[PDB]
RNA sequence: GGUUGCGGCCAUAUCUACCAGAAAGCACCGUUUCCCGUCCGAUCAACUGUAGUUAAGCUGGUAAGAGCCUGACCGAGUAGUGUAGUGGGUGACCAUACGCGAAACUCAGGUGCUGCAAUCU
RNA sequence: GAGAACAGAAAUCUCCAGUAGAACAAAAGGGUAAAAGCCCCCUUGAUUUUGAUUUUCAGUGUGAAUACAAACCAUGAAAGU
RNA sequence: GCCCUGAAAAUGGAUGGCGCUCAAGCGUGUUACCUAUACUCUACCGUCAGGGUUGAUAUGAUGCCCUGACGAGUAGGCAGG
RNA sequence: AAAUAUGUAAGAAGUCCUUGUUACUUAAUUGAACGUGGACAUUUGAAUGAAGAGCUUUUAGUGGGCCAUUUUUGGUAAGCAGAACUGGCGAUGCGGGAUGAACCGAACGUAGAGUUAAGGUGCCGGAAUACACGCUCAUCAGACACCACAAAAGGUGUUAG
RNA sequence: GGAAUACUGCCAGCUGGGACUGAGGACUGCGACGUAAGUCAAGGAUGCUGGCAUAAUGGUUAUAUGCCGCCCGUCUUGAAACACGGACCAAGGAGUCUAACGUCUAUGCGAGUGUUUGGGUGUAAAACCCAUACGCGUAAUGAAAGUGAACGUAGGUUGGGG
RNA sequence: GAAAUUGUUGAAAGGGAAGGGCAUUUGAUCAGACA
């Protein structure tokens, strides 16, 4: 919800420490752009399936 | 849809050849590691930091 | 690999024991970090790490530097605790009475004190007499009246006393000393 | 050889503004500083007396002292890894207060007055800044506004 | 016997290892470079109102 | 760039006090997601009108599934593509059953004949070529014969394991 | 509103050409005993407010005026640029991805605002 | 630019236009128009004392420069310089 | 676009080799798959840090117990051996 | 007249009231400076981070550097010479580029399981002689960055415009 | 008109095959299931069965096989180098001691401190004892003649552990 | 009575060096631990 308290709520989290996705990155170079084919920038409700492979 | 006012960032790149300025931004978001993630709450002061380091 | 953003392995950097190997300052140490372990009390915390510092750090408090602070105001009971020791000076004609709590009294500093009524306590006796360190008042010596600190920062224009064995004139005051010879530091 | 002399560099550094030349206008030394004013420091070529070295242009600083045409300003100049303090004797022509603290002068007599209106309503403040939000959400209507659709369009050369 | 002749590579992360230390803030800066003409004045003004408090405990 | 979406995409000309209700346009674009679409919309808007993302809002984002996707349509192209030594327009002809499946062979034939990676092609219209006899491109009209037959001589039939014990025949 | 004295900003106040300006003011204007200055009472100095004049200054208005000022999804998201790739090309160079973004141009509007004191149908 | 005996491309005289297109020892770049340029009038502050400051910098020295303080003076009706 | 011509050097020889021609070539798409001292989880060693523990009547107080993070290295420093 | 780069500010060392000191300054208790007394607490004044911050002393080695992207000077050029910012190598192994100081990936305690990166998967050789649409037949074809070169100019070869 | 389906996403829905690991060592916690008593998969593996009791397992070693592995030392931007030294082995073989010193540290004593020139004494180069001096410190500043450290609770102000 | 280095005897390997790392087969050898 990005509540009132927020800075505090995720400054109490440690760094989520996640494994390297397990169907692989589904790009053959990941130093490109999401929109070019690699795997950085905002990629957008796209993030989910990848977190989830790494978690 | 109103904009996401939350994001989650992973640092997918490892750790040397990086330049100075981004160096630091993601020191200052916590992912000094790779596959390091951490939530993020979208203002335009921390937009232009997730500006800063999108090829990493 | 994590970018590290400090250096690792470092080491406090604060002393943890003393560097002494007298028993007797062991067992005062010994005593005080209990003390300082259950009383949370700030003035034992304090005092276990006074016992840790060099001869340096615990520069000696004269007897009239103590005088002085039982003349603050409401401090003239107080029982006055020197973490190191303690030195007699002829330049007081008036001692007044108090407690004091050393590691050491010098032959003279010890006579004054009891010349004028007073007590030399150790400082096992003043935790004895007050665990939390309740009406304590602790002094410091001048740490930086040390020959030693007069040569440090020396450089143009520090005004810092040089490094010198032998002095006078024809040591070290002729060029670069006085605008008539070259220039001024 | 090389040649490094005070002014070295500064050719249209302590130029003159086009069509700006001339004498400078009055108000400059009706201009009034005290100490601890923040000035900014342009230089003007036009006043060869009391000039900044070139360093000290567009710099930020604090006056320090006052005396009959000039103020004295402090600015911090770092040279190899740390920072030392330099003292500047300028003359007035190179030196205007400075707007700074202006947002943050606005910011402080109208923080106080929307606390006292606020606390003597029964509080509900907020007066910190808070940066650019993302916006909310929002209908926009189609009502006189349909899509109107464009596509790519040819190469074309017209020279 | 040619030889590099100068270069600032490497000089500013040499510089970043301890430093570029913020300039150090001090309430009372010192009176250095003030005019003397104000300054000897206030000499005598700040001993006059330490006089004024004084007698403000008599 | 992948297997082809095609994308309704709206956006305006974000709001000022002094113009609000900022103007509408939409484009359609082949993408293989969502993310690439908008991407795309905002560069061909900065190719046409003044707006940037920055200073502008997408308004929907909706995908247009093919009218009759299990009907073959005969499909003419236009298109702008940048070359080694420069830019031309080209139309093609395409017959296939979907727009998106036009325009993935599309791509495909212009990386095999034009060496033109997807960033070059701009697809200026795909639209259905409505009467034959407007079909131009003699590579389709081979197909709009009556009663049209061919055989597929040769044929070449995947063997499962690294020996074989009779002696292949590429019969039909 | 006018005008004057002293101004602030210092062309929206400048430039070119014409036309208009009541009252007051300013001005042009008259004299050379005096202080004062010149090759020359033109400038400068003194004396008159008398003997004359709106001609000039000055103020304002006119002009598909020159200039200047302001604005705009006019040009142009162009040129340039920060960032990215084991992108294209023999190369020269170029395209794309996330950002920043001019200048000319074109068009429209405009042509001093204003502080202190005195004065005036 | 337009005018005046010898006088001509160039002599001295006059009016108009003139944003500096000139000059300010010298290289160049700044700067400057009731001036910073030209002519004249009066002068010695190009003086006395000892600090601070800026550039170069190690924040040493030297060179050069800045803004005050304390004299004694110059000049101008004066503010001032 | 690909291909061909343009296209000449010296021991025999190199898309790394074999070999490959609706490729095992060139462009482009889609899946699967392989494997770094990297990432995730665990054990153990060490370093640094934060806690806890002098109550006797047994054996370590520089000790004992809990917990977390970290670990490349020439010249070089210090430390424990 | 940019982009990048750059100075300063974002509070308790703050803000407001009252009215003391002086030999400075004002026509002047005018001001200037420093104050005595009084009013308002942490949404006390943007974000993010903070294995804390500050400070002192003493001493080693070094004072031949070299490379890459971008900017860039001299030179026809150079694996040539000289600057700028960053990142490397030097001082550093590990996976990849067959090979290789500097490229890509990733930085090292001893090990187990898993997942990957860059790069690959006919056979050498771990891994599809996988799927899909085209192109190409070379009497010196071609085959992946840095990289181990090829140009003008031509072809009624073939492909698509 | 009414469904189905694909695609994407969610479920604190159920369930199968395989692999590695089993750190800890009474109790202590947070819970779960039960009417209950009890029970449990809840702060780290137990139960049941079998085999050998041995070179079976394990260590060492030689060899073979798969993959990998250039010569060490040195100076150097860069060495396996077509740079140098080194055929082999043993044994020698290089930051020392002294004078005077800086920072730090331990210790004694402290406005002082230093017995060891010397003397006394001795179980005799040791240990023990000691008068006078001297050294450094306790005053600075001037070229020098010289002069020489409280207006005050040994000052005011701001931070300051306790 | 070491080492370099040599003879004999025993064992083993050897298609243009040898030596080395991880791992296992085979041979030789050996510790501990069952009860
Ligand atoms: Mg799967
Ligand atoms: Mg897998
Ligand atoms: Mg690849
Ligand atoms: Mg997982
Ligand atoms: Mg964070
Ligand atoms: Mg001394
Ligand atoms: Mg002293
Ligand atoms: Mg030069
Ligand atoms: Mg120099
Ligand atoms: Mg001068
Ligand atoms: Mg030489
Ligand atoms: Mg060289
Ligand atoms: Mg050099
Ligand atoms: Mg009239
Ligand atoms: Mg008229
Ligand atoms: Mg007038
Ligand atoms: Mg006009
Ligand atoms: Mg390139
Ligand atoms: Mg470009
Ligand atoms: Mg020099
Ligand atoms: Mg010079
Ligand atoms: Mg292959
Ligand atoms: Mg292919
Ligand atoms: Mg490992
Ligand atoms: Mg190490
Ligand atoms: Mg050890
Ligand atoms: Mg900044
Ligand atoms: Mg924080
Ligand atoms: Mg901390
Ligand atoms: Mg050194
Ligand atoms: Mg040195
Ligand atoms: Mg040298
Ligand atoms: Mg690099
Ligand atoms: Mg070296
Ligand atoms: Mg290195
Ligand atoms: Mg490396
Ligand atoms: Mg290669
Ligand atoms: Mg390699
Ligand atoms: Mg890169
Ligand atoms: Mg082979
Ligand atoms: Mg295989
Ligand atoms: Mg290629
Ligand atoms: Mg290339
Ligand atoms: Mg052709
Ligand atoms: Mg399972
Ligand atoms: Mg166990
Ligand atoms: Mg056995
Ligand atoms: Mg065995
Ligand atoms: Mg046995
Ligand atoms: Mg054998
Ligand atoms: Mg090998
Ligand atoms: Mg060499
Ligand atoms: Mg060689
Ligand atoms: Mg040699
Ligand atoms: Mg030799
Ligand atoms: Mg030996
Ligand atoms: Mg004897
Ligand atoms: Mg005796
Ligand atoms: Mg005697
Ligand atoms: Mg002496
Ligand atoms: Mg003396
Ligand atoms: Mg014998
Ligand atoms: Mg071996
Ligand atoms: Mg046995
Ligand atoms: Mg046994």
């Amino acid at each position: 919800t990005v509540g009132p308290h927020f800075k505090q709520a995720n400054n109490f989290l440690w760094p989520f420490k996640l494994s390297n996705p397990s169907g692989g990155w589904g790009v053959p170079r990941k130093f490109k752009h999401f929109i070019q084919g690699g795997s950085f920038g905002n990629r957008e409700e796209f993030i989910n399936k990848l977190v989830k492979s790494m978690n | 849809e109103a904009q996401h006012k939350l994001v989650f960032v992973v640092r997918i790149k490892g750790i040397n050849k990086i330049p100075p300025k981004p160096r630091k931004v993601l020191q200052l978001l916590r992912l000094t590691r790779i596959n390091s993630g951490t939530f993020v709450k979208v203002t335009k002061a921390t937009l232009e930091l997730l500006k800063l380091i999108e090829p990493y | 690999g994590i970018d590290h953003t400090s250096k690792q392995h470092k080491r406090s950097g604060h002393r943890t024991a003393p560097k002494s190997d007298n028993v007797y300052l062991k067992l005062l140490v010994k005593l005080y970090t209990f003390l300082a372990r259950r009383t949370d009390a700030p003035f034992n915390k304090v005092v276990l790490k006074a016992l840790f510092l060099s001869k340096i750090n615990r520069p000696p408090v004269s007897v009239s530097r103590i005088a002085r602070a039982l003349k603050q105001e409401g401090a003239a009971n107080k029982t006055v605790v020197v973490v190191g020791t303690v030195t007699d000076d002829a330049r007081i004609f008036e001692f007044p009475k108090t407690t004091v709590a050393a590691l050491r009294f010098t032959a003279g500093a010890r006579a004054k004190i009891v010349k004028a009524g007073g007590e030399c306590i150790t400082l096992d006796q003043l935790a004895v007499r007050a665990p939390k360190g309740q009406n304590t008042l602790i002094l410091r010596g001048p740490r930086n009246s040390r020959e030693a600190v007069r040569h440090f920062g020396m450089g143009p224009h520090k005004g810092k006393a040089p490094r010198i064995l032998s002095t006078g004139r024809k040591f070290e005051r002729a060029r670069g000393r006085r605008r008539s010879k070259g220039f001024k530091v | 050889g090389k040649s490094h002399g005070y002014r070295s560099r500064t050719r249209y550094m302590f130029q003159r503004d086009f069509r700006k030349h001339g004498a400078v206008h009055l108000s400059t030394y009706l201009k009034v500083y005290k100490v601890g004013d923040i000035v900014d420091i342009k230089a003007n070529g036009s006043i060869q007396k009391g000039m900044p070295h070139k360093f000290y242009q567009g710099k930020t600083g604090v006056v320090y002292n006052v005396t009959k045409s000039s103020v004295g300003v402090i600015i911090n100049k770092m040279v190899g890894n740390r920072y030392l303090e330099k003292r500047l004797n300028l003359r007035v022509e190179h030196i205007k207060h400075s707007k700074c603290r202006q947002e943050f002068l606005e910011r402080v007599k109208a923080n106080a007055a929307k606390r006292a209106e606020a606390k003597a309503q029964g509080v509900a403040v907020q007066l910190k800044r808070q940066p650019a939000q993302p916006r909310e959400s929002r209908i926009v209507s189609t009502e006189g506004n349909v899509p109107q659709t464009l596509a790519p369009v040819p190469y074309e050369t017209f020279i | 016997a040619k030889s590099k002749n100068h270069t600032a590579h490497n000089q500013t992360r040499k510089a970043h290892r301890n430093g570029i230390k913020k300039p150090k803030t001090y309430k009372y800066p010192s009176l250095k470079g003030v005019d003397p003409k104000f300054r000897r004045n206030h000499k005598h003004a700040l001993h006059g109102t330490a006089k004024a408090l004084a007698a403000a405990k008599k | 760039m992948a297997h082809f979406k095609e994308y309704q995409v709206i956006g305006r000309r974000l709001p000022t006090e002094s113009v609000p209700e900022p103007k509408l346009f939409r484009m359609r674009i082949f993408a293989s997601n969502e993310v690439i679409a908008k991407s795309r919309y905002w560069y061909f808007l900065q190719k046409l009108h003044k707006v940037k993302k920055a200073s502008g809002e997408i308004v929907s984002i909706n995908q247009i599934n093919e009218a009759h996707p299990t009907k073959v349509k005969n499909f003419g192209v236009w298109v702008r593509y940048d070359s080694r030594s420069g830019t031309h327009n080209m139309y093609k002809e395409i017959r296939d059953v979907s727009r998106v499946a036009a325009v993935e062979t599309l791509y495909q034939d212009m990386a095999a004949r034009h060496r033109a990676r997807f960033r070059s092609i701009h697809i200026l219209k795909v639209a259905e070529i409505e009467k034959t006899a407007d079909v131009k491109r003699q590579y389709v009209k081979q197909f709009l014969t009556k009663d049209l037959k061919f055989p597929l001589p040769h044929r070449v039939q995947k063997s499962t394991k690294t020996f074989s014990y009779k002696r292949p025949s590429t019969f039909y």
